[PDB]
């Protein structure tokens, strides 16, 4: 089997660089081109570079050109990119596929998962519900700096009505709301947001 | 006690193991593993054994098959292998220093080996089979790619230059082998194949680079003319000079003459080499290693006997270097049965041309039939050039990024790689084979 | 450049039928238009190499026709597996350049949201934010308009919006809007009252 | 046409200038003003040149300067010289390696070069001149440097093992070359001098590191007393193996007899010194390339004076390199007059007290009058071990951040200096001068 | 004579590096220890750690440890310290000195000239004239990130009561203020912030 | 560690007469106790090592006595260059430790600070900002104390003060305080009170 397996989400601040990870197994990995690919939220695609495994040669899409530097190491079968002087338009999804290059119909056709860059100034902070009463109800978790906030609700909620809104960025301040459906007797959101270890629960009565 | 052949596979076995941990001591990470010398000393290990391999084999009225046959094969199975590839990596920079330092070698000795009297009167002849052949071959090279493969007209030239030049590293040995055997030698046969195969090279590179600044609209093709017409003339002239100094000052009545000697022809033949290729001319090296070496053993005469031995035991030590990083360069990656029939079918169609082509040019020269079907037969190798610029059009092609291009460099590296293999090892059995019968022996 | 464009965005299509994507070039890329497939959870994988050549273990459904410089893809059958993104690349030139992207949605009855108002708790008085939010949910298409009508004022500022992936279950959407304001803009106000 | 001295020295210029050509055209960057290699072979003639013009200076009855002085000079100047040492830089790594590789060369040479009935006669003698000179000398600095210098006892005695052991570079070749004369072979001095003079280090190392343990209480003195009979032991073990091993295998009906015979001593020695040096026995390597060489020599018996023939001329190569790398070690800042005349004082009256406990081990052995002194006078020579731990007091000391003993580990390293400077090329020429005279030439 | 000059003030961001550089002539290069000094604003120095240009090798004050990493070029003949992770506390003036490593009493005896750091997020920012009137007249230059604002007075104003107090941090807003001294009639300061080439004068009255 | 200290962190000392800086150690330091210069313009140069070993090219005056672990710096006579802040450094273990360092500064006759107030100018209040600035110059010595007294109201915070280091022409001191409100405060208080 081949896969490309490359670092994990990443926390920036603005004017700093990051080195990104892509490890790829089950193939030589000397034998293949190693493509990078930045996809921002909303937006499609777009090219950045590759990188050959062999002889060390790179070739820059002319947008990332000084921004992107593309380095491999054969021994631990991995490449990295640096991203430097990093901005608020650096955040997002990076990809890297590998492409045979000695072949007259060549495409990527192998892709890693994603590794999600984020370049924002606040720092970790913990999540705050906020119970709402008039059926549904919500308790909308206000502002966090750490994405994977991963609100729960208890056994029996879950049956239906559980939409979770994304957490939207909400200027520097990440809010996840949440609502459930059914009678005057509920549940609360069993937050659990692991970066500050805060697993409030804050239970939501029927006033 | 120990006695036969159990006693000589302990000693080789030892002597093996211990330079590579000797080498390892002293420099320890590189000696491993990954490392650069230790893929440089396992290539050396296998390529030797490849050459004995094959060598032994012996069924057939033909003579055992070449070693350049198992040294290339064990390149390829290095290259190709995926652990033994991973393991054993040579760093670019090496494995062309190595090669370039193989061709000065046998450059030298081609220099050495050449015969004054016979260059004196096969004049024209070494200059009609030096660029006639090759011309020819390019040319109807072209018109194949284009109608087999659809390669444009610009991209069928510059297949047909790179799929151009015969090898110095087969033809020269095996002349040298002849020579030494007395064969041919009234008629000077090894003194026209050893002089005209060196010639070639620089034509087929020029067209290469005219082609090929042709194809990317780069440069002019005056300039690119007018540097091949510079590299033979400053090769000339730089080889005369070096070859009228070495030619005398190192006197006859000096402790080590031999030695003194030795390192002067080979330490100049490689900065000859090396300087040219890194000034932008490469071409003018090998020429100039040529006359120098040349001139050299016409004004030595005699004593050019022990210069000769010492330089045929450093290609002895060189060759499997340079066959075997020849073979680790061809990648299975461009050998993909997706149309490797059509780049068979010209590579086999060219070279039948310049068989013919070949016997053709040397027609009018005093030879008779035996003699010019030799010669036709022993132009065949082709080596160590199409490795050395096989893969400079798909680079080329992908700096400029475009995917056509892109198709027609790795067409170009596949029939430049199929080339090597199919003619190098039956060009060298065929030398092998026809020598002693089709040659006059002399005696 | 060569900058790709596909007309459609996003699509309907039921689950039983064929569907056909365009993607038209700013050139004349002589083939060189791979195909990918994006899934909502982020894995990209390849389609289609040089037009229509099928890539090795990608189901026979995908036909990637045409020719020229106006592209297309079609699929035979739509099954729940291929309900997502389909970008067309292409590597004739040097900059690679991808297409704008398409989404896949399932096609369903048209449905009401529900847009229910949510008066910000005791505690958001107290903290010191003053937040309110809307929430209508499970309506279909994403054609939706967001606004307030806090005590007949109306303002076109500080308003929070998020909206919810097709859902995977009855094909709905649902959509999130939270105004926050000053602590004396609350006071002032005491009826709630939200448009959609 | 060329003849004569012009002659002579246009070849040799020529060599010199398209060597470094060569190494410049294959590196580039390393073969220039700063890199590596270029330093390398600007120490490397730099050596040679000193060496030869030192040797020309013969006006009084002495015989002419030894070359060792005018390659420790050539380093010398080449570290110390301003713009010289900036654009002549040489990795420590390699400076350490090819010091390694020459003290190999000469174990080896020295080895070879033993004489077994000698060696059976003079059985005790060798120990009482191995270890008794060695501690007393280390005794009497240590005492001279509390006193004098005011270093506390462990200092002292570190200092007295520092200034310890004699130089087989030093006394192996004139040893060599008397013994090819024929000067005292009958009582077999050159045997006991060449035996003698390889095991002393493995002591004052051995005395150095537990010295140095104690001073820094780092780890335990039992720990280092250990490790230096584990040296022994262990040395004298794969000596005596690989010995008996190359002694028979490399058959007497072999193709290259020699060459396979003198590849595996050296490349046997250079394993085993770097394989020693890199697992933390240092000493037990030199002890082994000592035995090992004997044995083979012993089983060869007539066959060794080809391969010691070849081994003189690679040390011929090497010593340039090894007694420059020396004297580049050596810089002036240590050599300040701060306090240069108590270190000179010391290092004197050391070396005597030396001469004078040579002489006493020496008494009863049947040697007569004119040998003792003899033997007494060719003890001196101090170098390639005085440089190889010289600095490592100060290092520790710098490491550990003590002022203190930073100014201690200066005055070792300026006493190790002073005694390298002051007694190798006093010694190698007293031996030199010494040699014909007092022994006795059989013929 | 003997020299060592380092780079000139830097500005960084917080959680970025910086590049120190280090040049000495008139003495063999690679014959001496460099060391570096840290002195914070107000507080005294504190020694960093030290590079032995003959053998690149170091050692660091436990302090600064990992914060730090030294560096040095024999051929260039400059060493250059590389401060990793900036925070609010790594503004301050480094100093480079060479020391005898084989002296028994040696010394620094031989420093740079300092290179100030500064570890702020703001960006550049014109400076605003304030002009304060009731004997005395001062202007009291407001914000602005670039220190070197170089306030002036025209000619005259200089003869007496020009005390110009230093520029202040002020939470990432930098104050500079002056007075002068003397009847009503007054003068102007003409403040030359180089840094946005805002050469404001802004005339002051005797209101 | 070995931490330094120096009592004394700021003595007064004439142009014509002999002063003294101390500087104690922590711990034994035999006699590795180097002395440094650093001029207000930020220049620092060596001046004594290992004691007492003057440094060459110091002028004579500089005599580095003392011993044990407690040692001193003298000055034989006070030249204008003289004046700059010296600092004690050891040497003797591993993690070399600086003193607090000492600032020389010239005697003279006691003074009293100008302490003028300074209205923000209608700019301030148009702009925005609202900033109070106490004007206290030509005092000796730096004794000196900062507050407001704006309409009788004392706040303890929002004050912004620096000094300007000792005058070269008459040695003196300045002091400025500038105190930042918002413009509601500004609004209720009309009437300004500084003392100093
Ligand atoms: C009498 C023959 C005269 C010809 C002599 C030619 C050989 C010259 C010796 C060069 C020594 C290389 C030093 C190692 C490189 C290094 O330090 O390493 C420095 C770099 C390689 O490291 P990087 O790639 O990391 O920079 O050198 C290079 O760039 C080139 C590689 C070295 C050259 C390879 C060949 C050397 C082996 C020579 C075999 C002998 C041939 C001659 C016999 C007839
Ligand atoms: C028959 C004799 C057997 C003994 C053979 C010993 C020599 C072995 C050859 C080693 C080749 C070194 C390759 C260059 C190093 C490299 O790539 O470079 C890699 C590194 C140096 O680069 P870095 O310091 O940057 O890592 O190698 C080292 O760490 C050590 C330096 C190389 C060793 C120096 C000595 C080599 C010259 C040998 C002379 C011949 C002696 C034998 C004659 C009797
Ligand atoms: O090996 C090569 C090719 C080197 C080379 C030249 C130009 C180029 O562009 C790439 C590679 C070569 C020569 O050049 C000339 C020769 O007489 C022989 C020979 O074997
Ligand atoms: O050169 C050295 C010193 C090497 C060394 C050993 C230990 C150490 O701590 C530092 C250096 C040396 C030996 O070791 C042993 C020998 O027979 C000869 C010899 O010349």
């Amino acid at each position: 089997e081949v896969q490309l397996q490359e670092s994990g989400p990443e926390l920036v601040k603005p004017g700093a660089s990051v080195k990104m990870s892509c490890k790829a197994s089950g193939y030589t990995f000397t034998n293949y081109f190693i493509h990078w690919v930045k996809q921002k939220p909303g937006q499609g695609l777009e090219w950045i570079g590759y990188i050959n495994p062999y002889n060390d040669i790179t070739k820059f899409n002319e947008k990332f050109k000084g921004k992107a530097t593309l380095t491999s190491d054969k021994s631990s079968r991995t490449a990295y990119m640096e991203l430097s002087s990093l901005t608020s338009e650096d955040s997002a999804v990076y990809y890297c596929a590998r492409c045979d290059g000695y072949y007259r119909y060549y495409a990527m056709d192998y892709w890693g998962q994603g590794t999600s860059v984020t370049v924002s100034s606040a720092k970790t902070t913990a999540p705050s519900v906020y119970p709402l009463a008039p059926v549904t109800l919500g308790c909308l978790v206000k502002g966090y700096f750490p994405e994977p906030v991963t609100l729960t609700w208890n056994s029996g909620s879950l049956s239906s009505g559980v939409h979770t809104f994304p957490a939207v960025l909400q200027s520097d301040l990440y809010t996840l709301s949440s609502s459930v459906t059914v009678p005057s007797q509920s549940i609360t959101c069993n937050v659990a947001h692991p970066a500050s270890s805060t697993k409030v629960d804050k239970k939501i009565e029927p006033r | 006690p120990p006695h036969g052949l159990l006693d000589r596979v302990i000693t080789n076995v030892t002597i093996i193991v211990l330079l590579w941990a000797v080498v390892w001591s002293i420099t320890g990470s590189e000696c491993l593993p990954g490392g650069n010398l230790f893929g440089i000393i396992i290539l050396f290990y296998c390529a030797i054994i490849g050459g004995k391999l094959l060598g032994l084999i012996k069924l057939p009225t033909l003579p055992p098959l070449p070693s350049l046959l198992g040294m290339l094969l064990a390149g390829f199975l290095i290259r190709n292998i995926p652990v033994i590839n991973d393991n054993v990596q040579i760093k670019h920079k090496w494995s062309s220093s190595l090669r370039s330092i193989a061709l000065s070698i046998i450059l030298v000795r081609a220099g050495l080996g050449l015969d004054s009297k016979a260059l004196k009167k096969l004049k024209g002849v070494c200059v009609r089979l030096s660029m006639g052949p090759c011309i020819v071959e390019a040319c109807t090279s072209a018109l194949l790619a284009h109608y087999l493969l659809g390669l444009p007209w610009q991209w069928g030239f510059i297949l047909g230059f790179v799929l151009g030049a015969v090898s110095p590293a087969v033809v020269v040995p095996s002349m040298l082998l002849l020579q030494g055997g007395g064969y041919g030698v009234e008629k000077g046969v090894p003194t026209l194949l050893m002089a005209a195969g060196s010639f070639d090279d620089i034509l087929a590179i020029t067209g290469f680079n005219t082609c090929l600044g042709i194809a990317f609209s780069t440069g002019s093709t005056v300039f690119n003319v007018l540097r091949g017409v510079l590299e033979v003339v400053i090769g000339v002239a730089t080889g005369s000079v070096l070859g009228f100094f070495i030619q005398y000052f190192p006197s006859r009545d000096q402790d080590k003459l031999v030695c003194k000697r030795t390192f002067l022809v080979l330490g100049l033949s490689v900065l000859a080499v090396f300087s040219s290729v890194h000034f932008g001319f490469p071409g003018s090296g090998g020429l100039c290693t040529l006359v120098m070496a040349f001139l050299a053993g016409m004004g030595w005469t005699s004593e050019k006997a022990e210069v000769e031995k010492i330089i045929a035991v450093a290609w002895d030590i060189f060759q499997p270097l340079l066959f075997g990083l020849i073979g680790a360069e061809v990648s299975i990656a461009s050998l993909r049965p997706e149309t490797v029939g059509l780049c068979v079918a010209t590579v086999g169609i060219a070279v039948l041309i310049r068989i013919l082509t070949t016997f053709l040019m040397v027609c009018f020269a005093g030879f008779n039939l035996k003699e010019k079907i030799f010669i036709s037969f022993a132009w065949l190798p082709k080596a160590t050039v199409q490795a050395a610029i096989g893969s400079v059009a798909l680079d080329t092609a992908r700096s400029h990024g475009e995917k056509q291009l892109e198709d027609y460099g790795m067409d170009v590296l596949t029939v430049a790689f199929l080339s090597i293999l199919i003619t190098a090892p039956i060009g060298s059995l065929l030398i092998g084979l026809l020598g002693p019968r089709l040659l006059q022996k002399v005696e | 450049d060569i900058v790709m464009t596909q007309t459609t965005s996003s699509l309907s299509a039921s689950l039983g039928d064929r569907v056909t994507i365009s993607c038209r070039a700013s050139q004349d890329i002589s083939n060189y238009l791979n195909w990918f497939q994006q899934k909502p959870d982020g894995t990209v994988k390849l389609l289609i190499c040089y037009t229509s050549r099928l890539h090795s273990g990608v189901p026979s459904r995908f036909s990637g026709s045409g020719s020229g410089t106006d592209y297309s893809l079609t699929i035979s059958n739509l099954e729940q597996e291929d309900i997502a993104t389909y970008f067309c690349q292409q590597d004739s030139k040097h900059p690679w350049t991808f297409g704008g992207g398409t989404k896949l949605e399932i096609k369903r009855a048209d449905a009401a949201p529900t847009v229910s108002i949510f008066p910000p708790s005791s505690e958001q008085l107290t903290s010191g934010g003053a937040s309110v939010v809307c929430f209508l949910n499970n309506f279909y298409p994403k054609d939706i308009n967001v606004k307030w009508k806090i005590d007949g004022s109306e303002r076109q500022n500080g308003v929070l919006n998020s909206w919810t992936d097709q859902d995977s279950k009855d094909s709905t959407y649902s959509m999130s809007s939270t105004l926050t304001l000053t602590k004396d803009e609350y006071e002032r106000h005491n009826s709630y009252t939200c448009e959609a």
